[PDB]
């Protein structure tokens, strides 16, 4: 038979609910298990499911240039083939035999989808626009005006045409007001103003970080292009230390950061998080690199070119994407309200103002009024 | 943080003002008066146009003192308004409670009453502050 | 003659009830349903007196994986203890080649239930809804704090004052009206488009309405068995049912059904949906087009003799319109009950009270006012 | 090999585009031959798809029983099985063999979906409900009243808090109605008063008939039911002669009467022209009577219990239901405006009502006052 | 040393380009691109001369049903024509049981090219649409005829029917600012909840806006070799087209869509649909994520020595960022082009253009009146 | 529980819960008047001007009952309402302006029938609010 | 079935009929001058009276005429408003053209002016009528 | 093609088409006084209140047109127009009311001024308005 080494990521390798009470392959689950299967179906061998023993992807020593994982597993013969989300890079290539690339990925950003925005305190301004409010303001001091110059500078059928006319134009204004009040609070449309990194490295109103050590921050550290090169500037160059211990805390953290934080990671991760309850997260923007998973197998062997030439069969069949649509989405789990005072209270508070002047103007103008009658 | 009651104060803000300003100007015209006490016809008539002007400015004292009260009852607030209510008790005292003699009391109620008030201004925007951020 | 030909049957309403006083009557008066005026015509065109039975173990039929025996009256036609059945016998494979099913007498299939959307009863004070109450205060005081600082102004200066507050009172009502129109025009949009539902497929959509079915049976079966995407993606979902969508019993699914709001559906035959339906509470009701498309149908052993003169009599019936008879008697005649867009004033109430007593204020301030006046001028 | 005796019919039986530039099975396609080639499949037989003679599903003659027909060709040999749409009635089965049925069906109703209805002349009050109309005239009017009695009935502090409910009131009546009417005016629902054939017995606004002759007008002239015999003494007694002479007939005559007609026929076909462009039609109510289409074989044959068997196991396995899907639904082709004033004339025409007779009111009492003034 | 290692190439843009002075240049410097800058960085690795050079089919590779022959680079590389091929060649099975793929340089899948929604021009009085001119002239007139008969009641009756018409004039303007509003709102809210479309299924469900691809190339042959749901109702609806979807042509599609104003979509390869997007007159986007997933790769004789260095060195480059490089300096930096809710004033500049006409001709009108009033009084 | 009736007997009720105070001062005026210079002639003629003057409103409101009760489909109330409309046809006609005891008879006799049409407008109406 | 000229239309009857009513008071008001042709003084002041009635009921003439015309015209109706264009040319005419004599004339005037109004009556509404179904 | 500052140019040249007819009648009035019992003394004190009333008009439309020109960003116009504002302001804090020289002449300058602003408030519109 074979030997087939990977390590426990979902949804690529996961333990049923009856892992104990079964002993045999039926034990795991994911998408390289079934992934092996159709390898088996289409080469016809025989393979034991085994895992790697210190739970790691694979890596070298600086000081030894031992290999620790499943690359070490492959290199020193205690195993015969890796179907596991490996990633392939130059190191590991030179030593053994990587196959095509059968899910590719790369970095992406992950944040809490939006919650509704704050009310905001002059947001009922924001159906219309700011020049048309002033237009309006404009527009009903200039009528009174001329309401005041056809009474002095005249004795009327100039007030009824004048009449008409506003009435014509505080109608529709009236009418234009709510139908976009009545849009806005009908559908409720959501949106961020992250599309991109770029948009992150333009802000800093949010902060992003990534794991502690690893791929990642290693591309960051590297990766000398003007928005990357900011990014890593402004990473480092932060308090607190926006990066975190581990994968589950930094989506956390994003889950109590409503509008704060945003993590970094890989695009698969990040989708299955995103396709997994509470469901409080979103994968935003494009890939920022390119990278690729692949099969693994020693310098030398005979599975290696059968097993290159299985995946592209399955790439051209329509079947990778099956799988990943099972795994990730059919799988998912991720599959009007009354109106409050803080959205009008600008409304009342311009009330206030303008009679507190009122009263103030009323004010003088009676002790001008009166002191000049009484005086004189 | 708008409570529903930091409109109430603010009203209250802006009518004290104007009751504080129509105070002055009663404390002036009581002293314009005791220094009082055909220009004797014409010093007669101007007593006569300073008191229909004081009892022109009777109602809205009555007026903006039972909306202080009543607003701040409808805003279910309880601390403030037993603090008011000794004043309308007043007010309606004085219609079967109540010139050379009767300025001698008038003024000093005046004065006071005035100070009153502006405490009373001074507080509301104080409560207003500790109910606009919570 | 004959030898009073056995009728092996199940007690399964409205196919077959006990008549209020069967302690005291005949077998075949005994019993009363469908099946029964249904035996009775197959007798008067056969012209054979039977006699029925019930069978023992309350089942209809099925192999055992460890005796392959056939229980139920499939067995006990063919272990010859039943002359004929005339029960509700799902047709199937297994079942057919062991027995001659007579052609179908009732088609079926599966179907929906839900509750009735009954539920409409408004607020006196909904109208207030749009907002909060938190608004509607402040509304009124700022009208009468308006209403005193113009009778401030324009009494000790009798302008400008007075154009500006103009102004910001339009500025306010303005927005007022326009706020509230909007988010009632949101509310009533909103409840307008939302159809309950047509069809499985408006289920397997949304998420909000659970459907469940029987712990396991012919409909579980038939899901599993199914190579539709609705209906795997329907299966899949009550796989992953969280709580429980499933029950043990219809009456179960039927109970909670009743007590949910608007947010479970059953599945189960057309048929006893129907007749639920048509029973009290009458709270349920059947809407979706059948699912699958099945029959019932009249058996015997797979070398009887009657076979030819009932399916003959089957058929005969299926054309003369008896058996439609015979369904719209036990199912609409026998039923326990019978069978918009606009504002309705219950929506508005309110205003129209707080109008009324407005309005008889009005009316006594009005007249307290001319007595204190005319009393006190006039006289003292 | 086997002898199929069929009739052209769709979707069962279809001549595909190169009908002429084939020779062979492929020739033909839809339904039926897809169950043909099921029903094959599980048996393992051969057959040539041939076709009916005289075009006719299958009757006898009242003068000599001779079997015109699929019938025909069954009975007297001139074939061996017939997979057509063939009705299971009872003489048929006195004389040759019936599968179970494979497709169930019954009669229905066909009707033009609702085109948008004719805006009515007093429409504007539909948002609201009359009674309401009612009440908001008689509480202005109480209210003018009130005004007017606290003006010689009295010298405010009455009028004041008048207003404001009067305020108050307006305010949330204008909102009521602009929310309505808005929410009618964005969905746009539509539905007819016919969900069943009882709506229409029950009316006559409407009229309805059938084939000249055929199956269902004979069943309409039997089902001696209170429903079906009303509406038999209806298209019975009743010019024009409801009736139409084919399928097309009636479909285009309920084509081009919007909202008069009403055609009754088989579910299927009703299903199949619903889907069919240019999609101005749909199937009402449920079904009225329960028929099934079956297979046919002689009295005495050997593939019978075969084919009844493989129905059911076809029934059972989820295809049937598949291949309608198919060649109903899959295969069909049948996968905001501004405000004119016939919306609105009544609006008008109450506006110059009440204008003509404030005019002649003014007219009259002038001629009153005047009078009385000059004359003493 | 070498022997001036030869390298076939394909000419298509951005990937390989004639500079604007081919004409007066060398080979090397003759072309320019994408895969120009690789084959250099790819020589400063191995460390070698090159000699660039086109193929003459113009084509990839692929076999012919009749000869079983490889045409294209692809034959050049078997058939010793060539010896390493850095050209876009789509990986797939076929091809690579004949030579040895390095491992993929760009990564890439199906897009989706839609017209820019660049289309946002009101019109000064489209305020007027929600209602017809009919009725707006009705209004105009039916205030003029109320101000008139109000002026005839009161002035030859210095009541009753000014109450009256009062209220119908009420019940008017209530009626008239509601069912503005209403169809206004209806509109905005209409024109509010529409997604363009944010991947296939948006497309797959809708019909408005069809989809069309190549007349056939590997877009199809995945369409037609796909056991998806999606895609399998997207290659229907394609067969099914009417008129035609496809084209024979990349550039007759993108002209068509161009064309079109919103109804029509292409589906090519991402790249391309990049490059177009960063290409004039810059009216096109891409919007959905790549349906499939592939890769283009560098080839070599199924039997050489190139291949491990050639493979180190794209994974080094991969690594390095160079390619991301390469692809924002070919796609961005040489590009043609850079990269709300509310209303805005011009949905209603014809009400301000109609007031201040109204409140000129006012004062015009008050001018000439105060001067037939003055002059024509003290004078004379 | 409203069907538009409640309504217009609210409106019936608070338009007599004012005609009755009217009528009271009615018999109070008359009162005043039995006492049967310049200052008696004033005292009276102003009260006498008073009362020449509300005329037009019980007729209004009378009018304004009978149209609504019409309009809602209440015929009863109608009925009951529609022969002081013909009383106040024939004042109009001929009507007395010695006539102190016709004055007080019409004024008491009005006042029970208002005060009575108070208690049926407020029975009729509970009655229609429970009505469900 | 509304053209829009039907709302004119109607409008234009209901301002004719009050057209029709002011011309038959005009009418009657110049046979009673016509029959009068200190109850001297009284004679004089009523016909004082009359004509300063029939000086406020000249300029709504003009009104209602242009109005008519104005709203024929925009609603491109020609067949009409050419008919009604002649008395507006009158109208005009009569100020650059103009009591024991005057009435000589006046009457007849009037008495046409009536009927020419009335038969417009009529054809307005018919015209409504062969405008409102079609 | 609108930016809202079109507005104010449209409203500031509405109002000065009134300001410029309204200097012209000042300016006819002076020609009028230049004249220099109870006849001329009338004809001359009723148009010398017309006068003495339209001051405030002239005074609330500067401060209208330096507010607008304020709000727009338009901050050239309001330099154009402040020192007319500091001149009423002199003005009303000493106006001489011997006097008919300085009268005519501010007259006139005030006249030159606000045709002027009539062409330059038409121009900027009308470049505002093609500035797309």
């Amino acid at each position: 038979t074979v030997v087939v080494t990977t390590i426990l990521e979902s949804p690529y390798v996961m333990m049923k609910k009856n892992h104990e009470m079964l002993e045999g392959n039926e034990r795991y689950e994911g998408y390289c298990v079934d992934l092996a299967a159709e390898i088996a179906k289409h080469c016809g061998f025989k393979y034991k499911l085994t895992i790697v023993g210190d739970g790691k992807y694979g890596a070298r020593d600086a000081d030894t240039k031992i290999w620790n994982g499943m690359v070490g597993e492959l290199v020193y013969g205690k195993a015969d083939i890796a179907i596991a989300p490996l990633t392939i890079t130059l190191v590991r290539e030179e030593v053994i035999d990587f196959s095509k690339p059968f899910m590719s990925l790369g970095i992406s950003i992950m944040i809490k989808k939006p919650q509704k925005s704050k009310p905001g305190v002059f947001s009922f301004l924001d159906p219309l626009a700011y020049e048309i409010w002033m237009c309006i303001v404009f527009a009903y001091i200039g009528v009174s005006v001329v309401l005041f110059l056809v009474s002095r500078f005249s004795p009327s059928l100039s007030g009824r045409i004048v009449g008409g006319v506003w009435w014509f134009f505080t109608l529709i204004i009236i009418s234009s007001y709510t139908a976009n009040l009545a849009a806005f609070l009908t559908v409720e449309r959501m949106v961020s103003p992250i599309e991109s990194a770029e948009d992150l490295s333009k802000q800093t109103e949010i902060a992003y970080g990534t794991l502690d050590s690893g791929s990642t921050k290693e591309f960051f550290r590297r990766s000398k292009i003007a928005v990357f090169d900011k990014m890593w500037t402004y990473m480092r160059s932060a308090e607190p230390s926006v990066f975190v211990r581990t994968t589950a805390e930094g989506v956390a953290r994003v889950r109590k950061s409503k509008g704060k934080y945003a993590y970094l990671l890989e695009s698969t991760m990040n989708e299955y998080i995103e396709q997994r309850k509470p469901c409080d997260t979103m994968k935003v923007g494009g890939n920022l690199d390119s990278k690729g998973y692949g099969i693994a197998t020693p310098k030398g062997s005979s599975l290696g070119n059968a097993v290159n030439l299985a995946v592209l069969k399955l790439n051209e069949q329509g079947l990778l994407d099956k799988l990943k649509n099972k795994w990730w989405y059919d799988k998912g789990e991720c599959g009007t309200s009354a109106l409050s005072l803080s959205n009008v209270a600008g409304v009342f508070y311009i009330l206030v103002g303008g009679l507190g002047l009122a009263m103030l103007v009323a004010l003088i103008e009676f002790c001008y009024k009166s002191r000049a009658e009484a005086k004189r | 943080a708008f409570t529903f009651a930091a409109f109430c104060y603010m009203l209250s803000l802006v009518l004290c003002a104007a009751l504080i300003f129509f105070a002055i100007w009663h404390i002036i015209a009581f002293d314009e008066l005791r220094t009082d006490f055909v220009h004797a016809r014409e010093r007669l008539r101007n007593i006569e146009r300073i008191c229909f002007l004081l009892r022109k400015l009777v109602l809205p004292e009555y007026s903006i003192h039972s909306l202080f009260c009543i607003m701040f009852l409808c805003a279910q607030e309880w601390l403030t308004l037993g603090l008011n209510v000794p004043l309308l008790f007043y007010h309606f005292w004085r219609y079967f409670h109540c010139n050379a003699d009767t300025l001698s009391y008038c003024q000093k109620e005046a004065w006071c009453k005035l100070a009153f008030y502006l405490l009373s201004f001074f507080y509301y925007l104080y409560c207003m502050i500790y109910t606009l951020v919570s």
